[PDB]
């Protein structure tokens, strides 16, 4: 349930992140999984060490589906059904981790936007992750 | 908390730069604006309506300089953690009567706050050994 | 979001709680005074001792209004917009409050219908709960 | 967990007419089928698909048995259930990396359960009491 006023403070924030949304997205996998450890016994076959190109690109991954979730703000639960799937059924991620990794999220956008965080872009994007962590979480 | 040498040099190396009043009130009115309903517990500091009231609000920022002051106690004493928050433990749960969710929603935006005023300084192992002393601070508060 | 297999069973176990939803909600907002102290603070002008008119009074007005909840699943945020508007901008309840409610209305169908509370209805319900939670704690 | 002695004696009555097989298993087993990201831990044990297949499993109420013999022995030493649970925190924490909110979600599981099994007697003191029991083992497994 979002407001147009934060749908377009959202918006413009991640217009403004642009290009380094892939970057972006693998420094908050290595947040993740630095200020969490329970979080990488999701990745078994996964290297996790700094600068790994799996982790990256798992990173390039989720920048792209928050991207779309984005530019299909209004439909996310038909935009995000193939990735509410495979969280939900397959993975069964518990929505704690969805949590941790909003935060992680937030403190990466935190710390390369500056200027762009202010308190109601903070709110937004806040409740906006929320909404997208709901779509996820939420098992049909 | 538990931190190692290398964690705990960067965390007090971070905090000795912190400016305690503008990080303090930064932290409460960020949480009074992101989840609205902790404005129920500050109801009595006047206007909270448009989160640009509640950044410009002088009983906040008051308000967020004794927190922050709280906090950088409870940094000096990383090992007495509960014992130094035992008082103010009581006094949120018997007299405030404050959910332990709030403090690690503070704490979290705090880690925000630090992270907004820090940029590329607030690595990700800083960030870490900084989450580890918010839960214990909210931990310590909660008993 | 609901199935039709548990919005059937949630429809089924609120018919057989039928004319006693009064008292199952008085029973409920009693069991969470006395399980949660921090949920008493929202009532300091409640008689909230035992056998409490105004507390039969409130889950009186709380049964009937998961009750046309139960009649309008399909459109719950436009169904209890008002009920929205009172808990999240006026009275500011934490949602952890929500929480501890919807247990404690688990638990007191659960002591009242041992044979219609099976896992089934009981997944169905704790959902249907979710649901009403999450459809109050929304800010317009 | 600080607990009047009626509320102690009415807890030792209850826990006194328990079955210990029976109840364990139908905690757990409605655990799993109320939140089904539990079953990530539990695949090993089998077929768990359907809430009459999770319901049926000989492995889920064997474990159930396990699971309530540590609430028993937590119940048996109210006044040490940090000490009580220092073993099964570690194996939960450590080697199973099960969330310390799972513990919180299967002890009001349990309390659904004991309410469902014992009815009117499950009075709202008793179940306040329990809740109180609940949030000591759930905090000292969390440990
Ligand atoms: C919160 C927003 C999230 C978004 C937008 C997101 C997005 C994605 C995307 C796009 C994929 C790729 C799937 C594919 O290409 O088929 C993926 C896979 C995956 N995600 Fe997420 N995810 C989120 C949260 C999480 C969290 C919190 C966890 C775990 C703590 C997680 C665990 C996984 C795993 C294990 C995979 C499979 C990767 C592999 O096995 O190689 N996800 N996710
Ligand atoms: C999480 C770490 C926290 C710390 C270190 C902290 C610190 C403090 C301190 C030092 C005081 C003393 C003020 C006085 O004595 O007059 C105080 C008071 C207070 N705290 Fe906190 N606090 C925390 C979290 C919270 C949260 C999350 C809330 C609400 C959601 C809250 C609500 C209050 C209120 C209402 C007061 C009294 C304000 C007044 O009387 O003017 N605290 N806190
Ligand atoms: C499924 C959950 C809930 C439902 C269906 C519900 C429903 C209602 C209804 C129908 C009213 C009547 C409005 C009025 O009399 O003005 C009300 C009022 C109220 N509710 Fe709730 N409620 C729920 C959860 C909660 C919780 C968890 C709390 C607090 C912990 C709470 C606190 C209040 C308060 C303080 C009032 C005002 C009572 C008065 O002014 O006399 N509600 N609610
Ligand atoms: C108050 C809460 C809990 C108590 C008292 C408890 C107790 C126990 C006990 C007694 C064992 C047996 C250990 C052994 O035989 O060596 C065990 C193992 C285990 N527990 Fe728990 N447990 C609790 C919560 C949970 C929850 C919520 C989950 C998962 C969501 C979980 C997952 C497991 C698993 C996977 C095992 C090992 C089973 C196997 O490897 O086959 N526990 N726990």
């Amino acid at each position: 349930v979002l407001s147009p006023a934060d749908k377009t403070n959202v918006k413009a924030a991640w217009g403004k992140v642009g290009a380094h949304a892939g970057e972006y997205g693998a420094e908050a996998l290595e947040r993740m999984f630095l200020s969490f450890p329970t979080t990488k016994t999701y990745f078994p076959h996964f290297d996790l060490s700094h600068g790994s190109a799996q982790v990256k690109g798992h990173g390039k991954k989720v920048a792209d589906a928050l991207t779309n979730a984005v530019a299909h703000v209004d439909d996310m639960p038909n935009a995000l059904s193939a990735l509410s799937d495979l969280h939900a059924h397959k993975l069964r991620v518990d929505p704690v981790n969805f949590k941790l990794l909003s935060h992680c999220l937030l403190v990466t956008l935190a710390a390369h936007l500056p200027a762009e965080f202010t308190p109601a872009v903070h709110a937004s994007l806040d409740k906006f992750l929320a909404s997208v962590s709901t779509v996820l979480t939420s098992k049909y | 908390v538990h931190l190692t040498p290398e964690e705990k040099s960067a965390v007090t190396a971070l905090w000795g730069k912190v400016n305690v009043d503008e990080v303090g009130g930064e932290a409460l009115g960020r949480l009074l604006v992101v989840y609205p309903w902790t404005q129920r517990f500050f109801e009595s500091f006047g206007d909270l309506s448009t989160p640009d009231a509640v950044m410009g609000n002088p009983k906040v920022k008051a308000h967020g300089k004794k927190v922050l002051g709280a906090f950088s106690d409870g940094l000096a004493h990383l090992d007495n953690l509960k014992g130094t928050f035992a008082t103010l433990s009581e006094l949120h749960c018997d007299k405030l009567h404050v959910d332990p969710e709030n403090f690690r929603l503070l704490g979290n935006v705090l880690v925000c706050v630090l992270a907004h005023h820090f940029g590329k300084e607030f690595t990700p192992p800083v960030q870490a050994a900084y989450q580890k002393v918010v839960a214990g601070v909210a931990n310590a508060l909660a008993h």
